């Protein structure tokens, strides 16, 4: 494994460098490549032979090497550059390839944005199947950190909660989801349920009730 | 080129994981085909490759478990990994790769061939062409060249003794209280499937703006669930039909669920 920093960040318009440190038998052999992994897409080759750009790669992505350390430099950072970057090299033979440990690039400076929250009660179809899931969808927020808490009536609920880690939407804002699994009897035995989302010290709460729909 | 991985999504511990790579038309007979994998949260890892002549090269650490085979007549390349464990759960990609060892001479030297030495010494490096037995001859510099030219989409393979389960799909219907003025969110809940993954589209791909499919959660039962959501104009809810298309390739299941707005 070649050694990269687990994370780097820069602001829009600025320049960042991702290093890849190896040994004289891999990076020092002088033919390093770089790869871009966007969540959801297949890997994309960016750089080969230390410095050569793959087709479609703008000039603001540049590769270089000094001894046993190679560097990917991204200038004029754009929001679309957020991704995982990996280096690679042959080691002692063209068939023995090694990859770097990966670097998550965070691009800073986009506008803050408060979450929109939609809470769905169990569907009629799910209840007739003798199940009940409340679905709390959290969308269009930045930055990407939220806390989610569930209440039955007004008391906290921890059993039966699952929450996903926020990840970016196609419009470059974050979204997340949370779930409260109940039996149909528990669902019917309370007057209301709530999902409350805390973002940057402020809280949005949505409520549903068995008697309202 | 467009490479396609196929094979079982689920493999029991100690059984053999097998995959096949095919194209959408391009020939693989003149290209080197390789396999790369990435386990959740881990780095890319090289597995091996097979060149046009049928010669294979493997990751040293896995050479004893791997077998890569080529079938020119079917335009196919296969991979096998014996003794599967949970460490082998990963997304598996087939690729075409550039793989070769370039020989070059140090600065100021010339290959024997360029000196007229077409037999003995033609592949050595000479400071000049005076003598085929020049004592100042040196060996060539080896540059091992590797990069991935084309990448497949990847096939997630899970290693587990639990059994496949296809999903139950439930509507997340918009309601009078749940709109946002001009727009409304509606969705699909895709419950209790194994293994990953599920993918979701809307109206067979004709609806792409506003769509987000969330990552899966793992429940205590060992079964996954996720949701998908789309934002549409609130005015269209009485007239436009909305269907989520759910694809669960590990169970060979597709579900088209119509999502009806509530009367509430
Ligand atoms: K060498």
């Amino acid at each position: 494994v070649l050694n990269q920093p687990s994370s780097v960040s820069g602001s829009l318009g600025q320049r960042v460098s991702i290093t890849c440190s190896g040994s004289s038998s891999n990076v020092g052999n002088g033919y390093v490549s770089w790869y871009q992994l966007i969540p959801g897409s297949a890997p994309r080759t960016l750089i080969y032979g230390d410095t050569s750009r793959a087709s479609g790669v703008p000039d603001r992505f540049s590769g270089s090497r000094s001894g046993n350390t190679a560097t990917l430099t991204i200038s004029s950072l754009q929001a679309e550059d957020e991704a995982d970057y990996f280096c690679a090299s042959a080691e002692d033979s063209s068939s023995n390839a090694v990859f770097g440990s990966g670097t998550t690039l965070t691009v800073l400076g986009q506008p803050k944005a408060a979450p929109s929250v939609t809470l769905f009660p169990p569907s009629s179809e799910e209840l007739q199947a003798n199940k009940a899931t409340l679905v709390c969808l959290i969308s269009d927020f930045y930055p990407g950190a939220v806390t989610v808490a569930w209440k039955a009536d007004s008391s906290p609920v921890k059993a039966g909660v699952e929450t996903t880690t926020p990840s970016k939407q196609s419009n470059n804002k974050y979204a997340a989801s949370s779930y409260l699994s109940l039996t149909p009897e528990q669902w019917k035995s309370h007057r209301s349920y709530s999902c409350q989302v805390t973002h940057e010290g402020s809280t949005v709460e949505k409520t549903v009730a068995p008697t309202e729909c | 080129v467009q490479l396609r991985e196929s094979g079982p999504s689920l493999v029991k511990p100690s059984q053999t994981l097998s995959l096949t790579c095919t194209t959408s038309g391009f020939s693989l007979s003149d290209k080197t085909v390789g396999w790369v994998r990435q386990a959740p949260g881990r780095a890319l890892e090289w597995l091996g490759s097979i060149d046009s002549s049928g010669t294979t090269g493997y990751n040293s650490d896995l050479k004893f478990r791997l077998q890569i085979t080529k079938y020119n007549s079917e335009n196919q390349v296969s991979l096998s990994l014996i003794g599967a464990t949970t460490a082998d759960s990963a997304t598996y990609y087939c690729t075409t790769v550039h793989q070769q060892t370039r020989k070059s001479c140090p600065g100021g030297y010339t290959f024997g061939y360029d000196c007229g030495f077409h037999g003995w010494g033609s592949d050595d490096c000479y400071p000049d062409c005076s003598d085929i037995l020049n004592s100042d001859v040196v060996g060539p510099i080896d540059t091992h060249e590797f990069h991935v030219d084309a990448w497949g989409q990847g096939l997630l393979v899970t290693v587990s003794s639990a059994s496949t389960k296809g999903p139950s799909v439930f509507p997340l219907a918009p309601s009078s209280k749940s709109t946002s003025g001009g727009t409304a969110a509606l969705g699909c809940l895709v419950k209790d499937y194994f293994p990953e993954p599920v993918t979701v589209s809307w109206n067979s791909g004709a609806l792409t703006s506003g769509v987000h499919t969330f990552p899966a959660v793992l429940q205590s039962s060992g079964l996954y669930s996720l949701s998908s959501v789309v934002t549409v104009p609130s005015s269209s809810l009485g007239t436009q039909t909305y269907i989520c298309n759910v694809n669960h390739k590990p169970s060979n299941t597709k579900v088209d669920k119509k999502v009806e707005p509530k009367s509430c």
